RNA sequence: CAGCUAGUUGGUGGGGUAACGGCCUACCAAGGCAAUGACGUGUAGCUAUGCUGAGAAGUAGAAUAGCCACAAUGGGACUG
RNA sequence: AUUGGGCGUAAAGCAAGCGCAGGCGGAUUGAAAAGUCUGGUGUUAAAGGCAGCUGCUUAACAGUUGUAUGCAUUGGAAACUAUUAAUCUAGAGUGUGGUAGGGAGUUUUGGAAUUUCAUGUGGAGCGGUGAAAUGCGUAGAUAUAUGAAGGAACACCAGUGGCGAAGGCGAAAACUUAGGCCAUUACUGACGCUUAGGCUUGAAAGUGUGGGGAGCAAAUAGGAUUAGAUACCCUAGUAGUCCACACCGUAAACGAUAGAUACUAGCUGUCGGGGCGAUCCCCUCGGUAGUGAAGUUAACACAUUAAGUAUCUCGCCUGG
RNA sequence: CAAGGAUAGCACCGGUGAUUGGAGUUAAGUCGUAACAAGGUACCCCUACGAGAACGUGGGGGUGGAUCA
């Protein structure tokens, strides 16, 4: 249920890479998703509340870094969850 | 730590430090603030000059006077030389220093200055202590 | 694999002898 | 061998009723050949607390070489944390140090240093600490032999 | 110098001549000693007993 | 020289040439591994031409990117090692510029300075004799 | 001390002192300085340099002297 | 502490983690030269800082020249601090295969056992410390045996422990499931780490709301040794302890040991992974520990997880 | 051009204060040795309350405890 195959191979940029910064901040955003149902269950849940504070601002730095690189590189990533 | 950690804190050297933070101030009237003129020397006047029980470190009937600088702060200060003439309302000069053997005192007097007479014909102090001219 | 190659070392035999000789 | 003491430290051993003096010593000892050595030991009283020590001390005896006579490259030496730095003094400049300090440069053969003892002030640590920072400097033919290129410089 | 029979679980560091030779295992130890025995005897032009066989007395202790 | 595995690559490449070399002469070990830079491997030669350590080989496994060096240290017929303790000069957040009106002498005329002035490394009495100043690198004496 | 700032900030015409120009005015306006420390806040003329230590720097701006302000305080204007 | 330290026991690591700014960060080519360096020009007025010189009885003291204590500008190299492009991953992490743990929270169930309730009995005690005492009790107490309600936590399993951001977790189970572990060649391809700001948690107490007080117990009530005694102990008993929203966001938060990166024996012993065999006695790499080499420390003592090795960063201690 | 003006509730800085809190030094304290030994009772600490007061217990944390496998 952490989708760990799954939303590896969707945002693949090249013919095989199963670890590209576009799936891992794939796979980052799909886990701050189901930490965060995690968390509204479970409000007393300090371990994964800083667990899921990791996730999302390496998620942040992912995302910093692929504006700051490669145009192209986060030009096909912009359907990181906002609003 | 690293440099940066070692950046973050102050590093800067600043003297040696003192137990003495009533000897600085002399200031001017028509206007309220304390001027700094490297003065070498500063005078007081000695308001209580009796005798209480000194501290453990030394046992007898140490003498101290409190003492007013030109400054705002009172301290107290050890009597100079055998027998003072610090009678109670004596404008005299004071040192510096610490003694560690008397309660609240920590500061001297420069006896002989224009009020004062101690220990003439002294085989120790006669300026310091202020006295006439003795001989060797 | 390697590239380059430059001032070739050796020491003695790894056997300590005092003073090597004592005669 | 003259068998030169730096310190004396006062001690009493506790015991079943009053207090065992057996105050320690520390000596050195050298032979204005640059030979020096350190020992400390004690005893009930001052000669045999000495002679002890001076046996202790004597017993190994080492030489430092000398060339341009100072400490000739900055350096602080830490014995049980005491700082003793010696840093180069010009051969012109006359020497200027501390008391011990001076005692084991000069019994070393060495001339004017740089010399500054920092915080503590127990001569024994002192002594040490000033004898490892002047033991463990390397001689320009150490290096000049000991790496491939034969220049020292 | 010093010349010991160093076991593994000894240091190396320790000795000015280290030889591999063990005492649980006495094959080593007891030639060891016949042959520091039999240099100083041939230093002393005597007969010499041992230091050129290809095995030496089987001195295997129980 | 095969590796048969790649090593780690540190937080930087100098601090992980100064570990590996001080823990291989802790640890009684005589070869050495770090990255390979144009600057490192640069640095390492000229370490070499001074008499410091012994053998470099540069490893590319495929390509320039994934380039590392395996060197051998300086173990003189005393048995004493020709590096007396590598130290990094430009220290990230530490980085010592000095000018050629800088530059100094290694403990007294015995130490050996690496400074890449303008053009590459360059060793302390060439730097000196070129009258270009420029960044210092690492001591080894 | 987390914001400071409505001729402050920009331009057009006019006037303007030692000169083009927000230097100021009429128009339109909301721009302008700052989290990497803006502004306010206390001291301090700045500097060459007096001096101290070996260095980091500190001290005072004093002897001696270079530039602004200063003229009982705040202004205004005179000649120039 | 830039010349010149520590944060386990000294003034001595936020309480810890996450992480923007900041600070710094594997290699590549060539460029811009942003800086570094290079060399020049102007110039930093005089005494003077330094220095050449001059004098007054020497000196004190005064004067002249320059070097200059600074700044502006200038053309270069691309090695170096930072950027540029992409493939290499090798740390960031990710994939495939497996994978241990009481992780956490939420949810579900259970009664061994006590109390109330039901059956009884029974005689003179029970309750208990240092000796006893307060207290319960002939109306039946204590005891005696199980059963429904109740709620607490769940004997051994329990590891020279695992997991866990320290904090904490032990009946069993489920959901989300954080992170630990290798086989990790493979993979975007330096993305990175600390991190004041900020976010969160940090035991438990106690406490606002809804429950039980069955059991415990602060406060409370009594007896008791202290010269009293609130303090040892014992007995009971309100909130509370136990649950949920939770709050205080504090610790002996202990490894008294801040994190991340790269490396460092052996051995002692607990554990995980892959591999291949009966399991221990097999190898590799790691998590939590220790003796101990080198190394470090003021010594005690760290020591593969450092207080080491070097780096990066933050916070703190510059006496009580 | 421009000196100073003062407005109503409002805005700042310094000092004193009838009564004196806390603090540390004082020929010289009683209450206790609570705690340091296992301190005659394990400690101390986070928290709740007692206690004139050491310190105590309640949950939690460890040894800043020990002879001793």
């Amino acid at each position: 249920q952490i989708d760990k195959n799954g939303i590896i191979k969707s945002a693949q940029l090249h013919d095989k890479d199963v670890g590209s910064i576009q799936v891992q901040v794939s796979l980052l955003t799909s886990q701050i998703k189901q930490l965060t149902d995690h968390l509204l269950a479970n409000k007393k849940d300090f371990i994964s509340k800083r667990g899921l504070y990791a996730k999302v601002s390496k998620r942040k730095r992912l995302l910093k870094y692929l504006k700051h690189n490669d145009l192209e590189a986060y030009r096909n990533l912009v359907k990181t969850l906002n609003l | 730590a690293t440099i940066a950690q070692l950046i973050r804190k102050p590093r800067k050297k600043k003297k040696v430090k003192s137990k003495s933070p009533a000897l600085h101030y002399n200031l001017n009237l028509l206007n309220k603030k304390v001027t700094n003129v490297y003065s070498p020397l500063k005078r007081g006047v000695c308001t209580r000059v009796g005798t209480m029980t000194p501290k453990k470190p030394n046992s007898a009937l140490r003498k101290y006077a409190k003492v007013r600088l030109t400054n705002g702060f009172e301290v107290l200060t050890y009597i100079p030389g055998e027998g003072h003439n610090l009678q109670e309302h004596s404008v005299t000069l004071l040192r510096g220093g610490r003694v560690k053997d008397l309660p609240g005192v920590r500061y001297h007097i420069v006896r002989g200055t224009l009020d004062t007479v101690g220990v003439e014909k002294r085989r120790q102090q006669r300026s310091a202590y202020g006295a006439k001219k003795p001989k060797a | 694999r390697t590239e380059k190659a430059q001032k070739p070392k050796e020491e003695l035999w790894d056997v300590v002898q005092k003073m090597g000789n004592f005669d | 061998f003259e068998e030169r003491i730096v310190k004396l430290k006062r001690i009493s051993k506790t015991t079943k009723g009053g207090r065992n003096m057996r105050f320690s010593v520390l000596v050195v000892v050298g032979n204005r050949k640059g030979k020096i050595g350190y020992g400390i030991a004690k005893a009930l009283e001052v000669p045999n607390a000495i002679k002890k020590a001076i046996k202790a001390a004597h017993n190994s005896l080492h030489t430092i070489e000398i060339h341009k006579g100072s400490i000739y490259h900055e350096v602080i030496g830490r014995s049980g944390a005491s700082r003793v730095l010696l840093k180069p003094a010009p051969q012109g400049t006359g020497i200027i140090a501390g008391g011990a300090i001076r005692a084991i440069i000069e019994l070393a053969g060495y001339s004017d240093i740089y010399t500054k003892n920092l915080g503590r002030n127990t001569p024994i640590n002192m002594i040490h600490a000033t004898m490892d920072g002047i033991l463990k400097q390397l001689s320009p033919r150490r290096v000049a032999i000991l790496r491939n290129k034969n220049l020292n410089e | 110098p010093v010349v010991a029979l160093c076991n593994t679980n000894t240091n190396p560091e320790l000795v000015d001549f280290i030889i591999p030779a063990n005492n649980h295992q006495p094959q080593s130890t007891c030639l060891l000693m016949n042959l520091l025995a039999d240099a100083v005897a041939e230093a002393k032009a005597m007969p010499t007993m041992f230091a050129y066989k290809p095995d030496e007395e089987i001195q295997i202790e129980i | 020289i095969t590796t048969t595995k790649p090593i780690k690559a540190h937080f930087d490449p100098v601090a992980d040439l100064l570990t590996k070399i001080n823990n291989a002469r802790k640890a009684k070990l005589m070869t050495v591994t770090t990255i390979a830079s144009k600057l490192k491997i640069a640095i390492l030669e000229i370490l070499v031409k001074e008499g410091y350590l012994a053998n470099f080989q540069v490893l590319e496994n495929k390509s320039k990117t994934k380039r590392i060096v395996t060197f051998n240290l300086k173990y003189t017929q005393r048995r004493i090692p020709s590096i007396n303790g590598v130290k990094q000069i430009s220290k990230p957040g530490l980085r010592i510029y000095r000018p050629f009106e800088k530059l100094p002498l290694v403990l007294n005329g015995l130490g050996i300075a690496i400074i890449s002035t303008s053009d590459g490394v360059m060793t302390d009495k060439v730097a000196r004799l070129k009258k270009i100043g420029g960044e210092i690198l690492a001591y080894v004496w």
